[PDB]
Formats: structure tokens, sequence, C-alpha cells
């Protein structure tokens, strides 16, 4: 719930889009 | 994006709509003869995938309203080019329906932007307390944003729906998955704007002056079209199917 | 009720259409006199059915603003600059009283503070200049000082004097014959017979003066002044 | 010593137009929002800005001849309130009389160069002198006076002629503060529907002119 | 000619129809709305064979009400909502002495204390907003703060100040140089010379400020329309198009205020 | 005594680009951009909102080297906004954001240098 | 004063009347 389900869920690690959308300036 | 941002807003409204209809007509009248070994179908396939992906991944990193609109335009161009990649009557029909719906949504959004441009709106955070000062303009802008996202009840869902149907008709399953993921990302960064208007409570508010009659009537008509298009969509489909067939006979 | 409000709103729609037609007719003839910025102030203003009921022998100054359910007794007077606004509740003004210049007698604007108490004014009650009466209730033959700020829930008993500049806090009763003054209002001294007699005579003096002011305000509007304003070069 | 005056024979003793509500001073024209209710007895002179949902009630004078006067969103200026602006304030901050959103100004309130932060309640007979700041989410008791340069800390109740600290506002009061402004806005909107865009008094003027020819 | 006459007749018919519609709509309203009438408010009004003697240069706001035996000196001004009721006894406003907004000056009944005297306001005095004067004898070069109440019998001497929100009790004399204030109206402090300079400068500034209000409140209907059109025409500017056309639009003199009312005298 | 506005008045020295030093006044608890706006050094119509996401370094300021230690360290968002609008993608190592500097009574006499204006209309 | 003086405004009124009458006839005749 708070661990594997969350980390592999939508915001534990799926928030890499912040580290992916911001790179579009290249 | 730089051209769209730097251009005057009334100018940006025209370049976002008019140069696309005519150019798409030219591309169709080139496909009627230039289908040489399905060469363009591959080029438009790659261009559409890349356009959807880049628009979706670039509009989430935008804080200004006009840059976000430009990247939305790029994403919708990719969604329309999905129809080009699948050469069939039901593909060209999906393309034309998407063009029509996108043009109407873009006119709606740019009328809303021009309404707020009298108070020099530049950032998404500027339209923070719009749900309190003008609680009907916020609703209209949220409707337009949801129509961009493709929420089922609104008119923006019909175009994406029928484009995905056309893509699956030719058997391009890879296009459907990319379209679905791009739709999820687009819906996220579109409801992000709706979050700002209604859910945030900024310390400093920006008060806008009321719009004039022309833009008010245009917004009212386009908002009634967007919400109530699913009830009576037959004429658009009929005229689009008639146009698609007439490209050859 | 709700049926009356619909007819009232339809009346506004039809009156607006008629006024627009009249303006269009004026524009065809070349006239533009409707653009004149005339004052829209009404000494007696109604809010739907709530309209002020003013006795015939009561002086109301042309600059005084009376709004809503306001009742004025015979011999009373509302002087220049007064604002008597009772809309959520009623404002009852007795007979022989005198709301003096630039005075405010109004009721609360919302139910958040609780219940909106109607403002009641007795008979032969002297309200001072620039006195704010906000939802209180004064008995007859009383005196309210200049600049007083009576709040709601306040009862001023018979023959009770509120000193000038005082601010009577909420839910305060001034006993008969006692003078309450200061901020906040506190007992200061007991009224004497001479002050009672003067209070009684002041009401009659102002009642007689209001008749003269009403006579001077009921004269026909001067036409020389109207012509002079018309031609300004 | 003079003790001598010269009456003017062209002075007007009765203006049939009455007092004009909007008084422009040169290029400064008061700006009133279409959603804002301004009573017909109100005088707006100079650069005065009234925003959406705001309301100005009977007898109020808003003279923005010296500096700017601004009334915020859903903030109300009640009966017979004089709002004035000075050239400069003692504190050194700009002296524009600025009223933010959800500010309730009680009747007989005299504001001069004061700045009122959002969600404040000003009591009746309150006097806010030059360069006085009322911090947000605070209530000023009725009949309270604060000298120039004084400040009301946020979240506190203040009152008295040399305004002093009374107590600290609870959560319920500081959250019901904007509800009072909303209720007063609703009442002002109720008053707003009693007036058509154009009055019909010009017909009376024409009848009066016809009674005297032209 | 004939077309003009026909259009005039059509306009008459349209006006008649519009007035009929207005009457019908008024009938449907139930005759509950009180109709707006011509303004009956008299700026200057006589009471008992007594007329105000307002001087030529005095600015009396249209919403003010100078009533009864009032004598007003040159250069002074009576502002919006101010009431000077001198029906019972005399009120004598001095030269340069301005009475500000919503202020009330009223004289006693000549017997409120047996030996009552008229309200004699001196020269160059300034009275704050919403102040209440009821039989004082304010001497020249004085300051009465906004919201101050002066009961009958008080005498504000020269170069003395009454603090805003004060209540000067009856038969109270404010000595020169003091700043008496508070609800009991007790001694606060001594006045500095900067305060005296401020008093004089405020009086002169209000004298200079009354002139634009006087020139604005006395305009005719024709001038008001012209000024409104000019104000609309010059509200927003476009320097680029003017430079492209080789013209320079300049604000007309009717929309220019004298430099003596600007914050620091800005010529440009 | 009583609560004075002067009890939270922050005296600052702001240098506009042409080297003139004028003393501005601010309030302790409000952003330094607000303090600069009072006199008119920074156009209020360019930075109407004191928020990080509604900013393109239109409130950029140059804090003194000795006056930068008594301030919160620059956050990631502040650096990201500063780099993009630099027109050269370089860091001045002494430039802060006006909307992200909150005045404090310990900042009495802070010397701040306002750079040249930049276009912001569209 | 039973004459409308502005010649240009009179022609606009005539043109508006003609436009309304023609539109009504157009909606009726076809
Ligand atoms: C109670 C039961 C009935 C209840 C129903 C009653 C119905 C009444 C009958 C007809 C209603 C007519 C409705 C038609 C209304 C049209 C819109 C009005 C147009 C109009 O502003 O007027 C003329 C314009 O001239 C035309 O450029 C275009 C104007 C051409 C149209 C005008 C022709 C009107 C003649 C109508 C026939 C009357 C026949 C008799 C009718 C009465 C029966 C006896 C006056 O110009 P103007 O420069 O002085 O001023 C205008 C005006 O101020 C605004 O439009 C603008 O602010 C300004 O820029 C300027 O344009
Ligand atoms: C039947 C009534 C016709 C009355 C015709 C009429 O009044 O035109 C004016 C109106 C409002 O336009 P104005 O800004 O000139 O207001 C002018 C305002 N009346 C004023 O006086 O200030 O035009 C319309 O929108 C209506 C378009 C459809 C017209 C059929
Ligand atoms: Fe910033
Ligand atoms: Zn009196």
């Amino acid at each position: 719930d708070k661990g594997a389900i969350e980390i592999l869920g939508p915001y534990g690690i799926s928030y890499t889009f912040r580290r992916l959308a911001e790179r579009i300036s290249q | 994006p730089d051209i769209y941002e730097g251009s005057p807003t009334p100018v940006t409204a025209f370049l976002s709509i008019a140069p696309k209809i005519s150019i798409f007509a030219n591309i169709l009248r080139v496909f009627i003869y230039g289908s040489y070994g399905a060469t363009l179908q591959q080029i438009f396939f790659f261009c559409s995938i890349a356009s959807m992906i880049l628009g979706a991944l670039a509009a989430m990193a935008q804080t200004k309203v006009k840059r976000l609109l430009a990247y939305s335009s790029i994403g919708h161009v990719g969604y329309i080019c999905i129809g080009f990649s699948c050469g069939t009557i039901e593909g060209i029909q999906s393309l034309l329906i998407g063009i029509f719906i996108y043009a109407l949504m873009t006119m709606d959004a740019f009328a809303i932007v021009l309404a707020l441009r009298q108070t020099r709106v530049k950032y998404i955070a500027d339209l923070g307390a719009l749900a309190k000062t003008n609680p009907i303009l916020a609703i209209t802008f949220s409707i337009t944003m949801f129509s961009y996202a493709g929420i089922p009840p609104l008119a923006g869902f019909c175009s994406k729906f029928y484009l995905f149907f056309a893509a699956l008709g030719c058997g391009a399953y890879f296009l459907a998955l990319v379209g679905v993921v791009t739709s999820v990302i687009g819906c996220f960064y579109y409801i992000r704007l709706v979050k700002r208007m209604f859910f945030d409570t900024p310390r400093t508010w920006i008060l806008y002056e009321p719009m004039d009659r022309n833009k008010s009537l245009l917004l009212a008509m386009t908002s009634f079209f967007i919400t109530l298009f699913l009830l009576y969509p037959s004429p658009l489909f009929s005229v689009t199917h008639q146009m698609a067939l007439s490209l050859y006979l | 009720g709700t049926l009356g409000r619909a007819f009232y709103s339809v009346g506004f729609w039809i009156r607006e259409t008629g006024q627009a037609l009249d303006r269009l007719g004026c524009r065809l003839q070349g006239k533009n006199y409707f653009r004149e910025q005339l004052s829209r102030h009404r000494t007696l203003m109604n809010v739907f059915d709530k309209a002020p009921i003013v006795d015939k022998e009561a002086f109301v100054a042309p600059s005084a603003s009376v709004i809503g359910d306001v009742h004025i007794g015979r011999g009373s007077s509302i002087w220049y600059g007064c604002v008597l606004r009772g809309d959520v509740n009623t404002v009852s003004v007795g007979s022989g009283t005198n709301i003096q210049d630039n005075s405010l007698v109004h009721v609360a604007k919302s139910n958040l503070s609780g219940k909106v108490h109607p403002t009641i004014i007795g008979d032969n009650v002297t309200i001072g200049h620039s006195a704010v009466l906000h939802g209180c209730t004064v008995e007859d033959e009383t005196f309210i000082g200049m600049g007083a700020t009576l709040l709601d829930g306040v009862v001023v008993e018979k023959h009770g004097m509120v000193a000038a500049g005082a601010l009577v806090r909420q839910n305060t009763r001034i006993p008969s014959g006692e003078v309450w003054g200061g901020n906040p209002a506190r007992f200061l001294r007991k009224l004497t017979d001479e002050e009672i007699a003067f209070i009684s005579q002041s009401a009659t003096n102002y009642s007689n003066l209001a008749q003269a002011h009403a006579a001077e305000n009921a004269k026909p509007l001067n036409v020389i002044e109207f012509e002079k304003v018309l031609r300004k070069k | 010593p003079k003790s001598q005056v010269t009456p003017s024979p062209d002075r007007v003793k009765w203006d049939y137009r009455g007092q004009r509500q909007i008084i422009p001073l040169g290029q400064w024209l008061p700006k009133v929002a279409v959603d804002a209710y301004v009573a017909p007895n109100v005088v707006l002179a100079g650069q005065v800005t009234v925003w959406d949902g705001s309301s100005v009630w009977n007898g109020a004078v808003l003279r923005g001849d010296l500096n700017k006067i601004t009334v915020g969103f859903c903030s109300n200026v009640q009966e017979r309130c004089v709002v004035h602006a000075a050239w400069s304030s003692p504190t050194g901050l700009p002296a524009q009389t600025l009223i933010d959103r959800y500010v309730t100004v009680g009747a007989y309130s005299l504001l001069r160069s004061c700045t009122i932060e959002p969600e404040c309640i000003i009591g009746q007979h309150s006097i806010l002198m030059e360069g006085s700041l009322v911090e947000t989410r605070s209530i000023l008791e009725a009949g309270s006076v604060l000298p120039p340069g004084r400040r009301i800390p946020s979240g506190e109740l203040w009152g008295g002629n040399p305004a002093r600290f009374i107590r600290t506002l609870t959560n319920e009061e500081t959250l019901e503060i904007p509800k009072l402004a909303v209720a007063i806005n609703h009442l002002s909107g109720d008053y707003f529907s009693e007036f058509l865009p154009y009055s019909t008094i010009y017909l009376e003027v024409e009848k009066f002119k016809k009674s005297l020819g032209i | 000619g004939t077309l003009g006459r026909a259009i005039y007749t059509v306009g008459n018919w349209i006006r008649g129809t519009g007035q009929a519609l207005d009457r019908v709509g008024s009938l449907l309203q139930g005759s509950h709305r009180i109709e707006e009438h011509l303004s009956r408010h008299r700026t200057l009004m006589n009471v008992f064979d007594k007329s105000p003697l307002v001087d030529k240069d005095v600015f009396v706001a249209p919403s003010a009400s100078v009533i009864g035996d009032v004598q007003i000196g040159k250069g002074s001004s009576i502002w919006y909502g101010c009431v000077l009721r001198g029906d019972v006894n005399n009120i004598s406003v001095g030269s340069g002495t301005n009475i500000q907004d919503n202020t009330l000056v009223h004289v006693a009944k000549t017997n409120i204390s047996g030996k009552v005297l008229p309200t004699l306001i001196g020269d160059n005095v300034t009275v704050g907003h919403s102040a209440v004067i009821h039989g004082c004898t304010v001497e020249d070069d004085a300051f009465v703060g906004m919201g101050a109440t002066l009961l009958d019998g008080v005498v504000v001497e020269k170069h003395a100040m009454v603090a805003a929100g004060s209540l000067v009790k009856q038969n109270t004399r404010i000595p020169s140089g003091e700043v008496w204030g508070g609800n009991p109206a007790k001694f606060m402090r001594k006045l500095t010379d900067e305060e005296i300079v401020y008093i004089s400068q405020s009086a002169k500034n209000y004298i200079n400020l009354a002139q634009i209000h006087a020139s604005e409140n006395s305009k005719s209907f024709e001038q008001i329309e012209v000024e409104r059109a000019l104000r609309k025409k010059y509200a927003r500017k476009d320097e680029d198009y003017d430079s492209m056309l080789g013209i320079t639009r300049e604000t007309p003199p009717e929309l220019i205020l004298p430099d003596n009312v600007l914050p620091g005298g800005k010529p440009v | 005594g009583s609560k004075k506005v002067s009890d939270r008045i922050v005296k600052l020295s702001a240098i506009d680009p042409d080297g003139y030093k004028q003393d501005i006044i601010g309030l302790s608890g409000q952003t330094l951009l607000r303090a600069l706006t009072h006199t008119g050094l920074i156009d209020p119509a360019s930075h109407r909102l004191d928020d990080i996401e509604a900013c393109s370094a239109e409130c950029e300021v140059q804090i003194a080297e000795e006056w930068l230690e008594k301030l919160p360290p620059r956050t990631y968002d502040e650096e990201y906004v500063l780099k993009r609008s630099s027109r050269s993608r370089i860091l001045n190592k002494h430039s802060r954001l006006g909307c992200q500097v909150v005045l404090t009574q310990e900042l009495q006499g802070m010397v701040v240098a306002v750079p040249e204006a930049k276009p912001w209309d569209i | 004063p039973k004459v409308s003086e502005d010649k240009n405004r009179n022609y606009a009124v005539v043109a508006g009347v003609v436009a309304i009458v023609g539109s009504i006839g157009w909606y009726l005749k076809a």
C-alpha cells in the first residue's frame, strides 16, 4: 500500500515525468 | 512555440486555425495522387507518434498559457496525422472531424485567452482565483480544457475516439497505445489548469475586466457546441463522410 | 411572495423595453437629453413590497434617505442627511420624535450575528446629530446624545439620557432617569428635573421648527434657477 | 479684518440635476464595475476604483482627488463613510487608501490613507488615520480609533478610543469573517436590481421645460 | 425636408409606444415602486426671512445644504454632504476655512445654556470629515480632526488642535499650542512647529483643491458630454501608430489639472 | 505602548542600474519585490503575483556578497528560473529572486542592486 | 422643431428600414 504498491504506483516513482518533461527543452 | 508566444494574441489565434485547414486540404489533395508505395504513410506515422509524445511531454513543463496552447496544438496535429497514417475513407473522415473539433476548441480557448488578455495574463498561476471573481468564465475554460483532454461527455472525445477507431482499422496497434499514453498525459496536464482555478487559494488575486459582446457570444455558442455535440453529432459525420468520398469521385 | 416577485421582475423587463423604445424614438429625432446624468436619489425608496409609510404631517428632508419598511408617526421629523434603512426588519419611528441632521438609524445587514432586531423609536424621543442607532429600541420621552453609537439588543428606558459621544455596548439596558456616557457606556449621574423639562421642551421646539422647514421645502421649485442652469456659457 | 463678503448673482440655489454621483477630476475618471452596487447618494470624486462584488452605501463619500482609492472584491463601504487619501503617510509607505477583498467597513467609518488587508471587519464609528495598517484576518471593534502609524496585528480583536488589544480571535470567527462580506454582497445585489440602466427623470425635465416653453 | 418630417413623426410614434409599454410594465409591477422624481434638494435655502451670504469664490458642493443665516467668507469651501443649518441663530464661516465632507455645523437654540452665542468659525481653519460642531467658537488658524465633536460653549484658540475622534465637553477651552483629544478630551501633548506648518499647508492645499471641484460641479450638460467624449478618446494611447503617421496627439487642456494639486507639482 | 507600523519597517538601500543609491522602505514579512514595488523601481504590472511559478526572474536582484549569508539558501526552483532567463545560461553567484526573498528585521540596511529592465509584455 | 436635421443619420434610418422590409419579404417570398 504505502510501499511497493505506492513506489511502483503513480507517484512513488511514476513522478519521473518531472525529471522527464523538464528535459524537453533540449 | 516561440512564434506562438511572441506573436500578438489575436494574430496567434488566426495562425493556430486558418493555416492548418488549408494546408491539410493540400496534403489530402496530394495524397489523392502522391500515394507512391505508401511512402508518406510511414513518414506521417513517425511524425504523428513523435508529435503526440513530444507535445504530451512538453506541455507539462509549461507555466505560460500561450506556450501550453502551442504544445497542445502540436499534440493535436499529431493526433490528426494519425488519420493520415491510415489511408482509408474512415481515416480521412476521422482526420476531418478532428480538424473541425480542434478548430472549434482552439477558437474557444483563444477567445477565453483574449478575454483575459485585457488584464495582461501571462502565467497559469495568474488565473488562480478565477473561480471566485468570475465563476462562469472559470467553468467555460474548464470545459474547454476538458474538451482538449478528451473526457467522454464533451465534444473533444468524439474526435479522438473516431481517430483511434480509424487507426485500429488499418491495424496499427502501436499507434493506439501511443495515443492512449499521450491522452493520459494530456489529460493530466489539462486538469492541472482546472486545479489552479478552483482548488488553490492564492494570497494575491488578479481581477479581470468583463469581456465584450462578440467574445461573449462566441464563447457561449462554442461552449454549447462542445457540451451538447454528442447528443446530435449526425450532420458532422454525414458531411465529413461526403467530403472524404468526394476526394476521388 | 414568490408569485409577486415574478410579476415584479416581469414589470422591470417590460419597463426596460419601453424605456429602450423611448430612447430609440428620441434618437431618431436627434435628441440626446436622456444622456443627462440626473441624480437617482429617492427620499422614499422601496424594496419590493417593503415601502416606507410616512405620515402626512411629518417632515422628511429631501436629502434624507428612507429605505424599506420604515414607519413615521405624526409630528415626527427626519432631518437633512439622515439614513433610515430598515430592510431585513422594520424601523418604527414614533410620534413627536426628531431624527436630527446626519443621523443614522439602520438595522443589521445579515443574520450571521444572529437575529436582526427591529429598531423601535418611542414618542418624543430626541436623537442627536450623527447618532448611530443600530438595531436598538428606545422607550418614549428619552434623549440620545450627539455622536452616540447605540448597538443592537440595547433598551433605553423611559426618561433615559444617553450622553454625547457615548457608545452603548451590545445587550445593555439604561435604567430610567440615569445618564450613561463614555466608551464603553457607564453610569455617570442621575437626571434632574430641569433636564427632564428641557428634554420635554426640545421635542416640541423641533416639532415646531420642522413645520417651518417643511413649509420652506414645499414651495414650488424656482424657475429662474432652472433657466439659469440651462444656459451656462 | 474684513467682515465683508460679495454674494454672486449667478450662484445656483437649486440644481435640478441634483448632485452628480461620478465626478471626474481632469483625466481621473472613477471606475465602477458593472457588478458593483453604488448607492445613488454616493459621491465618487477623482481616481476611485470599485471592483466586482463591491458595494458602496448611502451617504458615502470617496474622494480620490489626492491619491488613489481602491475598493476590493466583495468588500463593502457602508452608510455615510468618508474615504479619503493623502499625499503621503507618516510611516513612509505609499498613502493610497487601499481596501482588499472581503473587507467589511462599518458605518460612520473615516478612512484616510489606511491600508486594510483582506478579510477584515471594521466597526462603526471607527477612524483609521494616515499610514495605519490593519493586518489580514483581524477585527476592529466599533467606535475604535487608532492614531497614525498604528498597526492592528493579524488575528486579534482591537477596540477602544486609543485602540488597545482585547483578545485573540478563534478559528470560527476568522473563518466566518468572509461570510459576512458575502452576505452584505448578496444584500447589495438585492438592492442592485431596483435600478434600471437609465433613469426616467429626463421626461420630468422635459415636462418642466415645456411648462416654461423651451 | 420631407424625409426629416417623416422620420420625426416615426420617432414620435415610437416614443408614444415606448411610454405606453413603460406604463403597462409599471402596472404589472403592482404600483409598488416609487418613481424617481426631479431633485427637490436645495443647496441654499431660506428659513425665517434669512438668506445665506455665500461669497462668490466659495465652493459649495451641490450635495451640501447651506440653510438659514450663514455667512461664508472668500476662499473657503463647503464639501459634499456637509450641512450648515443656521435657522435658529447665526453661523459665520471665515475666509479660507473649509468644512469637509459629511461635516455638520449647527447652532444652538440661543437658550441651550442661557447665554448662548452663534457659531463663529475663524479664518484658515480646517474641519475634518464627519465632524460635528454644535455652537463652538473656533478661532482662526485652528485644526479640528475628522470625527471630532465640539459641543456648545467650547472655544478652540488660535494654533490649537483637536485630535480626531474626540469629544470636547461643553464649556471647555483648548489653549493655544495644545493637541487636546480623547473622548473626555483631555490634554495630550504640545504642538511642534512642524505641526503648525502642516496645519497651514493643509489649509492652503484644500483652498487650492476646492477650485477644481468647483469648476467640475458647475458644468453644463453640453460641456459634460464634450469632456466625456474627450476623456474616452484619450484614455488609451498608441505612440507607434502616431509615429508611423507623423502626428503627436496631445491631451486637450480640458483634461489637464493645475500643477498645484499634483503630488509634487509635475509639469511633464 | 502600542503596535506601530514602524515596528516592522525594514530600511533598505536599493541601487537602480545607473548607479544611483536611494533608500526604499519595506515591511518585515513581505517579499523584497513588494518593497521595491512601493517606490516604483520594478513595474508592478510585470510581477503582479508573488509566486514562484508565476515568475520569469522579472524580480531578479543582486544582493551584496556580505549580505547574502543572512538569507535562506536558493532553492532548486529559484536556480531553475534564474538560469533560463539569464539569456546566457550562466549563474551570477550573487543574484537572487525578489519574490523569494522575505524581509526580516535582521536585514536592516541590506544593499540590493537592481539590474536593467527586461521586456515582459507578451 | 418637427424636422430631423442630420441628413446622414436620416439615410441610415432609411437604409435600416429598407433592410428590415427586404429581409421580411425575403423570408416570406422565399
Ligand atoms: C406596444 C406594442 C408594440 C410593441 C413593439 C414595438 C415595436 C416598435 C417598432 C419598431 C422597433 C424597431 C426596432 C429596430 C431597432 C434597431 C436598432 C436601433 C438603431 C439605432 O440606434 O437608431 C438609429 C440608428 O439608425 C440605424 O443605423 C439603423 C436604424 C434603422 C431601424 C430604425 C427604424 C425604426 C422604425 C420602426 C417602425 C416604426 C413604425 C411605428 C411603430 C410604432 C407603432 C405606432 C440612431 O442612430 P444614432 O447615430 O443617433 O445613435 C446610435 C445609438 O445610440 C446606438 O446604436 C449606438 O450607441 C450609437 O453608436 C449610434 O449607432
Ligand atoms: C425593441 C428595442 C430596440 C432597442 C434598440 C437598441 O437600443 O439598440 C441598442 C442596443 C445596445 O447597444 P448600445 O451600446 O448602443 O446601447 C444603447 C442603449 N439602448 C442606450 O440607450 O444606452 O443594441 C443591441 O444590442 C440590440 C440589438 C438587437 C436590436 C433588435
Ligand atoms: Fe519572481
Ligand atoms: Zn442641534
